[PDB]
């Protein structure tokens, strides 16, 4: 296929320019909302934690994609391993609000506790990058509420009904072979 | 009618002496365009023909169980092999006729069979080689056996350098007699053809 | 009496991927509206086909150049998903998360030197079955292969195809394997016409059947 | 919806389990389905 | 308030050979196509009823031959699926993951011998209640048998039958039992003409009503 | 029934032949997809270990009745005793993912995890016996992905709606007796 | 289908149960159904 590539108009060339046959495509484990729908580790935590997606690793599965994004919706699911009584208050409450009961309150019960909870933003939706201040960061309404317990041992977070909007860049790791980033691929013992 | 003549391009061969056509595991083959070939794939006749190999000289002394394989492909000099060289990808099946000419006089049995994925056989498991296609051949039956096999593998195409699928086996049932009216060895050969040649990926000249 | 019931051994841990949901526990929450948001995409796969991104050529240059109007071998490069040349793509940036893929991979080609210069070139598609990749056109012209030369329209696409035995390749590489394993890509330069400093950029994009199956989260963490 | 897998109806009201969206779009399945394919002029094949 | 149940004891652990399945964590996998793959079999004795395999007599040879002319015993042995001449045939193979079977086991016999050479053969199914086997073809006449001679078809086919006071008997024999319990079978030949050397090679296969059930593993692991 | 043997064209005579009567038969028990569907032992483990069905013991009922076939295809089924948390990953995925949550990771519950694992391998079937190189052992590539806990105390596998393909010899214990191989059977005490 | 005997349909959906097929048949059943029966030639019962 011949273009004028400076319009940067999309094309797709197939086999058949030159005799092959182009197949059928099974697509479901890229689909966004499927892809994002895991579970996956805060790791830097407090007795009193403010959820932020953005505390995903970066080169996670799920962090990456993430920051491949601008901005994004969705519903949560949460893990938590904690001591004493886990309290959870919406986008914008007061952080002393985390001492009382009348919060969703969960009472532990071993080994764990998985809770869904709704988006609570203000905002239509949510981003990744922020070109400004609100008073670089983030600004404070980001944010999918907050968690405290005497003790928070592990997190883990799970988007639902996800969506994205405006790609950005996604990373592979860099190469210095000078050919083919080589690793070891699981094999069969003995 | 014990006469068959068998043809593959343009080679022909008749036998007067055979008990017919084994097939093996099917009668036709594998849909031979699949996703892996992304439709480049083509067909070469011109390698759908027979081709010759002596495989071993059956003497009184060798004993039940005694084994001969051939791993095919086998290194050959025609267009198929030329083939094997100039293409990344390749599948074929094969039509195998073995003859063992000796004379009605002759006594004992020899099992012809083809055998997927080839491993060395143990004395014991010798005893279960007809769970494979085959026919046997015995002197005061036939000089010849037949078998048809298709392509098979993990792999819709293959690298034949790489895997040989299909391995001709044959085996001493019954050791060979003699009398004074008989043949005293028999030479055993094949003749093959591979089927339904397609190849995929064409390589660059090496000059 | 009550229903009776078999608690089961094995089942009932938490799986980090399963297909259930939690209990909720703050209902009735409205949000805001954000009906027609620009930009969005509900698969990686349309924003791979659609956005090529482009690739490394020694020095870190998305872009190849010769001096010498001879013919030359301009790059050679693995076709993997882990190749050198494709490490800073997105391509390869959402591939790292699977690990198979099939299908076709797309190349562009735009020529940006001046009005004054012309050049032909050619793109072929080498499997694997060889000690080294062809050094020539010549040697080169026996494989599926793609010539062109620069003029009005700046570019060329050229798909490269998947032929391999299994149905499926890997995306990552590994340690053992030291020739590639789904064959090479050699741009060459038939010749050109006073294009000494001139460049061609070249981009990749997903083609119209590339999959990508099989989630994974290998990246060290 | 994604990565959900119940043949059975969820226990609690959508109410409940999720948020729920209010109103006043796949711009890159569009971009990608509007891409250009085959040739640009003459063909001698 | 919510269902009561009765969590109760004695169920839910894990059993080998459970009729549940596991939860899944992975969904929405694709195969690559297996459409018409070549040589499949869903059954077992399917490919034990079309494959005779080799028996084993004395010194290891799928034969039996005989230097004499005159009548003699060529072959006894037990009618058991652990006898040691079946020991090394699919059948047996198949057989020890079961306890039990009934039905018809096919006896093949195919003689290999020149032209020249002729012989007359006779199989006897003997049943149990008797001391010893028939060490003639004259004492063997009165059981079930078959008797035929060489000629243009080399092989000859003969059913060993079911016959038992139980409906089904086991696979393996136990210590204690001295004297086979499913009997024997006897090959004799009557006579031969110039057939010294010559040999019948004899293999078995499972008949139509050939059946096994309940699964086991026994062996040493 | 007289026959060419020759020409090895499958022949089964029947009782009928000298008066007896064919019966009925059960062969449930020797349907492939029934017989393989159990759980064996897979008894050589590392806290690292690559699922391999040919790790089965030769001589057991699911590792023999494999071994007599060339080719085969299987959903897979898992049951493991495990120290810490379980992760699994396909078959490619480089070894080091085993390290990362956002695989499917089993939290530990005793007394072990159960999981139901699909086909993963980029062929359309598997071999039991491979004759070539892909650089006797198998291909790295025939597996069902790898999994990895602190420490894997027991694995057991159970091959789910399998198929078999192209039989090869099946071998019973040889017999020393010169009549019949003889073991104890169980049988009733005093 | 095989080893499997509740009456009650599962729980997930099959594209999480198992895999899922796609396509592009017992040659041991054939073999053994197109078996030779009785006898060759003139029979005198």
């Amino acid at each position: 296929t011949t273009t004028t590539g400076e319009s940067a108009d999309p094309v797709t060339t197939t086999v058949e320019n030159y005799g092959g046959e182009t197949q059928v495509q099974r697509r479901q484990h890229t689909d966004v909302t499927f892809i994002m729908d895991r579970f996956v580790k805060i790791q830097n935590l407090n007795p009193t934690h403010v959820i932020d997606l953005m505390q995903t690793h970066q080169h996670g599965l799920v962090g990456a994609l993430l920051r491949a994004a601008t901005y994004y919706f969705s519903d949560l699911e949460i893990v938590v391993r904690h001591d004493g009584n886990l309290t959870w208050v919406p986008n914008g409450a007061p952080e002393a609000a985390l001492s009382n009961t009348g919060n969703p309150t969960a009472y532990l019960k071993a080994p764990f506790t998985r809770l869904a909870l709704p988006y609570t933003a203000p905002h239509r939706v949510l981003a990744t990058v922020y070109n400004g201040t609100s008073k670089a960061q983030l600004p404070a309404s980001f944010n999918f509420g907050a968690i405290q317990a005497t003790t928070i041992h592990e997190l883990l977070v799970r988007m639902k009904r996800a969506e994205l909007y405006c790609p950005r860049p996604l990373l592979a790791v860099e190469v210095s072979s000078q050919d083919r980033h080589k690793q070891k691929i699981i094999a069969p013992a003995k | 009618d014990r006469i068959l003549t068998t043809r593959n391009g343009h080679t022909t061969s008749t036998t007067q002496s055979s008990v017919g056509v084994t097939y093996g595991y099917s009668t036709q083959e594998d849909h031979v365009s699949g996703p892996n070939t992304s439709g480049l794939e083509t067909r070469v006749v011109q390698a759908e023909r027979f081709f010759k190999k002596h495989l071993f000289d059956w003497t009184p002394d060798k004993a039940f169980g005694h084994l001969e394989k051939l791993e095919l492909p086998t290194d050959h000099k025609g267009v198929y092999g030329f083939l094997v060289d100039s293409f990344a990808y390749m599948r074929n099946g094969w039509d195998v006729e073995v003859s063992a000419v000796g004379n009605q006089f002759n006594g004992g049995c020899l099992l012809v069979a083809m055998v997927p994925e080839w491993k060395e056989f143990t004395p014991r498991e010798k005893y279960q080689l007809t769970l494979f296609p085959h026919q046997f051949i015995s002197p005061r039956t036939n000089m010849t056996a037949h078998i048809v096999v298709p392509y098979l593998g993990v792999n819709r195409y293959d690298q034949y350098k790489k895997h040989k699928p299909w391995t001709l086996v044959v085996m001493v049932v019954s050791p060979l007699t003699t009398n004074t009216v008989s043949a005293g060895q028999i030479k055993v050969y094949a003749n093959i053809a591979p089927t339904h040649v397609h190849v995929a990926g064409e390589l660059p000249s090496k000059e | 009496g009550i229903v009776p019931v078999a608690c089961s051994d094995g089942y009932g841990g938490l799986v980090t991927t399963d297909p259930k949901t939690a209990d909720p526990v703050y209902g009735m929450v409205y949000n805001p509206p954000r009906t027609n948001y620009p930009g969005r995409f509900t698969n990686l796969l349309d924003v791979a086909e659609a956005c090529p991104t482009f690739l490394c050529f020694d020095e870190g240059k998305p872009y190849v150049v010769t001096r010498t109007d001879e013919q030359r071998l301009l790059a050679k490069f693995d076709v993997s998903l882990a190749a050198k040349h494709m490490s800073n793509t997105y391509l390869s940036g959402i591939a790292q998360y699977y690990a198979q893929y099939s299908g076709t991979i797309n190349l562009h080609f735009m020529f940006t030197g001046s009005t004054d210069s012309k050049a032909r070139y050619m793109v072929a598609y080498v499997p694997p079955g060889v000690e080294t990749p062809p050094d020539t056109p010549e040697k080169a012209a026996h494989c599926i292969h793609a010539e062109w030369d620069t003029g009005l329209n700046s570019k060329f696409t050229f798909s490269i195809p998947y032929v391999s035995a299994a149905d499926y390749a890997y995306t990552a590489s590994d340690v053992a394997e030291t020739t590639n394993v789904q064959g090479w890509v050699c741009i060459y330069q038939i010749t050109h016409g006073k294009a000494e400093q001139d460049t061609l950029v070249v981009s990749v994009s997903a083609g119209k059947d590339f999959e990508l199956r099989l989630p994974i989260d290998p990246r060290s963490q | 919806s994604g990565n959900t897998g119940s043949i059975i109806n969820n226990y609690y009201m959508q109410q409940y389990q999720n948020s729920m969206d209010t109103q006043l779009n796949d711009w890159f399945s569009k971009l990608a389905s509007s891409a250009f394919s085959g040739l640009f002029g003459a063909l001698l094949a």
